[PDB]
């Protein structure tokens, strides 16, 4: 009950402690239909070009460590053909599985909620201010919520209290989530489907959903147990549809 | 008890008679892109009467093409001497250094079947200032050695036993030894070419002597005599059956360096004529 | 005994011969040389799509 | 076992006899030595018309 | 075409073999190597009243 | 007829000037089964991430080109996770499905071969010496024929004639092949299985087939006519699969 194998395209995951696997709202992924479309030219479909599974960098938790953010898409423009499939259209349209590997030894202790919020508008640490999208994002890289309330220009406001949203960071559970309890798995999962309130969108203008990580226990360890324990997020995208060829942008 | 088995003869098509024509029908206008080859006959092109042909594809099929003896080695070896190396013969199991029956078996990419081999085995005198003695027959034996045995280091040595090994003894003016041999290889098929190395790392060998490793052949008389010394050749004839090939390769152009490498210098692709319109006049009073 | 009986090779415009096998083993049977089959499609037609030969090639 | 079994050649005024085939190639097989048919006409008698042997061949 | 199929040697735990006489004569056939009878009785046993081998040999 | 629309993974090639596809020897790619295998461990499938189309670098066609080749695999070994997959198992397996590309106006002319040989041993400039594998390959940059015979150490004899395996060249017919002729057509499609004497083989030491491009009437053109002409490669996996899973190899 506790082994999983996902396949997708040329890869293939494997697990032996897993929990269970969150689909965000009962719904997953599928194509447009012609009834929901408004968009007239025949779209591409790659289908094992651009649906696979692709992995990020590693970060390290440590003991005093607040959390991390990325966003979504903007982390994958530079992966293989879906990323250049993003650069010559106008239009794209995906799903995502999610899958975030953590483990440690059972002598380890530590919590980590990991959690994806659709539509993450972020605010800036000086309130007459605008924000800038190099402090949103810096695509494979992760950014860093901070441990008290951050100042200086151009920066976010990133206490981890307030998620850098403006509310209570113990009530981000109304979102699709699960938990990495050292003690207990190994690894978490999550399908989201395609949100929006438009049919399909340009990519590198709007973030459709930020994946947050944030430890609620932190890690604890004693005498001459390992000290490096790091996390790694693999991400795959599903029914990936596009729209609108034209020459290739630049940013 | 017998039983019957009935062999299907295969003959060539016949032609079939046709006729004039005047239609869309373009047979003879294809395009060679697609890589495909034109299925025409004469019949599709000219008027034609019908024929029966008898003529059968018969000594062209793989088995009667390779189905004969070649020659692959020939060596020599002497009863007296001052080296003692000199005493028997060696040589590592390929068909590699005669190169008619290596160009015959390069049309192919790999081949698998049984084989059959035969030994001619020749002996003659030294020349010496004074001749005249009788001497009894010769015997001679044949030990094959698969790859790990021990091997001999004289013509006395322990290893001559072959309690486990095959061996051959023969005597002179009696009819060739023969014998047959499976297929023996650690792999499905023979490869006759190998594009790869043998260490991971790219490098090392190159090319066939990585995949071949089938043992050693050594030759000795066995009389131990002759205070006149005498001198015998040694030549071996292969001949497969039961055979089986794949992926057919265009023919060798240029001509062998050595036996391991495919190495060659370059040549041309024929010889020259006068002019692209040369024609030799023979119809002349 | 175990006795094949087949047809000899001769022309067109007593005929069959005997054989019993002697050995253990089928490698020191004699040479398969009455087998005459053909499959030249494999290499002049390798292509996906049927080319009819009276129809033209593309269009 | 694919064997074959046909008759010897004997005189007129246990007979038979058994063939395995070793190989892979009808090149390899042995002499077609029983096969013996005759069409003596195609060069002795070449003509359009029949010519009957006891009619005059001419007039 | 007077052919005989027949059985070859083969283990314990495509298998036969073809043949074709050529000769006029039988004594140019070749060998008869699959006949294999027995009848060691005639220098084991050659004895005119029976012995059963449960019993014993006289009385 | 002329139009051609294949696609793998999430991946997709359109074309519009197709002559037919080419399947090597009647024979489509396909997996291993149970009565011909000899390894016993379960083997991995990728499927999508694996198994779609890799472009490589392009070559620039001149008026006096002798011709190019690459060598296959080793050719897409720093490609995604075909190439991760490649590095850290023992076994691998394949077909693939070969594109290549080259357009021009009805003013110009030429007509290339293309073909793949299975197992192409080559041979040294000098006849009492051997081959390095630096000489046979360079990844995905393409090794270049020559225009007459070839001096020196420890490079490849490759006068365009004898194709560097002492044969004519007017004979690599005998291999799976076509022609991209100008005035007809501007792209070729070879779809190839696995051809190997073994079930499976390691992928760093056996190269399988050799890829050729060989101009046999030149490019030409007049007086104000474009003078750059490229040709390009584009080459997908098809049931791939490996075997003997260890530490990553290093070369």
């Amino acid at each position: 009950d506790r082994v999983r194998s996902i396949t997708l395209g040329n890869s293939t995951i494997t697990t032996q402690e897993s929990a269970n696997v969150v689909v965000a709202y009962g719904r997953w992924p599928e194509y447009l239909k012609d009834n929901e479309a408004t968009a007239e030219d025949q779209p591409t479909q790659p289908d094992v070009a651009t649906c696979r599974f692709y992995t990020l960098e590693s970060v390290t938790w440590e003991r005093d460590s607040p959390g991390w953010w990325w966003k979504f898409p903007d982390a994958l423009k530079d992966m293989g053909l879906f990323g250049q499939n993003m650069y010559y259209h106008y239009l794209g349209r995906a799903g995502y599985t999610i899958h975030v590997q953590c483990n440690a030894s059972k002598f380890h202790q530590g919590c980590l909620m990991v959690v994806c919020v659709p539509e993450a508008e972020m605010g800036c640490s000086q309130v007459d201010g605008t924000v800038n999208e190099h402090s949103l994002s810096e695509g494979e890289t992760a950014k860093k919520f901070a441990s008290t309330s951050t100042n200086g220009t151009n920066t976010v406001q990133s206490i981890v209290t307030n998620a850098g949203m403006g509310v209570g960071v113990g009530n981000l559970t109304i979102f699709p989530h699960q938990w990495i309890n050292l003690r207990t798995n190994n690894c978490a999962t999550i399908v989201m489907p395609y949100i929006n309130n438009v049919p399909m969108d340009n990519m590198f203008r709007h973030h459709n959903f930020t994946l947050m990580i944030i430890p609620f226990v932190p890690l604890d360890y004693s005498s001459d147990s390992s000290t490096y324990v790091p996390i790694t997020v693999t991400v795959a995208p599903m029914c990936a549809e596009y729209n609108g060829l034209r020459l290739a942008t630049s940013l | 008890v017998v039983e019957a088995v009935e062999n299907a003869v295969a003959r060539v098509a016949d032609t079939i008679s046709s006729g004039p024509s005047n239609s869309q029908a373009v047979p003879a206008l294809t395009a060679v892109e697609t890589g495909h080859t034109s299925q025409v006959t004469p019949s599709d092109t000219i008027q034609t009467r019908h024929v029966r042909n008898y003529h059968s594809r018969s000594e062209s099929s793989i088995e009667n093409f390779l189905c004969r003896s070649a020659c692959v080695y020939m060596g020599e070896y002497h009863t007296t001497n001052t080296d003692t190396s000199k005493l028997f013969a060696s040589w590592t199991i390929n068909a590699r250094r005669m190169v008619q029956m290596r160009r015959k078996l390069e049309l192919f990419t790999y081949v698998r079947f049984d084989m059959e081999v035969t030994f001619v085995i020749t002996s003659k005198q030294d020349q010496g200032t004074q001749l005249g003695q009788d001497m009894p027959p010769l015997t001679h034996q044949i030990m094959y050695i698969p790859p790990g045995g021990p091997i001999p280091k004289s013509v006395t040595d322990y290893t001559w036993q072959t309690s486990t090994n095959p061996s051959i003894f023969w005597t002179e003016g009696n009819a060739p030894p023969r014998m047959s041999i499976p297929f023996i290889s650690i792999g499905n098929a023979y490869s006759n070419f190998y594009d790869g190395w043998s260490h991971f790392s790219q490098n090392g060998v190159y090319g066939y002597n990585t995949l071949n490793h089938m043992g050693q052949i050594y030759v000795r008389h066995v009389n131990g005599s002759s205070p006149l010394p005498m001198t015998s050749t040694v030549r071996m004839y292969f001949k497969p059956k039961h055979v089986k090939v794949w992926v057919p390769r265009p023919p060798r152009l240029c001509q062998y360096k050595n036996a391991s490498t495919v190495n060659f210098t370059p040549t041309n692709i024929t010889e020259k004529r006068q002019s692209i319109n040369y024609i030799p006049e023979t119809v002349k009073p | 005994m175990g006795a094949q009986v087949s047809t000899q090779k001769t022309g067109a415009h007593i005929i069959h011969y005997t054989n019993i096998n002697y050995y253990k083993d089928a490698a020191s049977n004699s040479a398969n040389r009455q087998d005459f089959s053909q499959d030249p499609g494999k290499f002049t037609e390798p292509v996906k799509d049927i080319m009819v030969k009276s129809l033209p090639a593309l269009n």
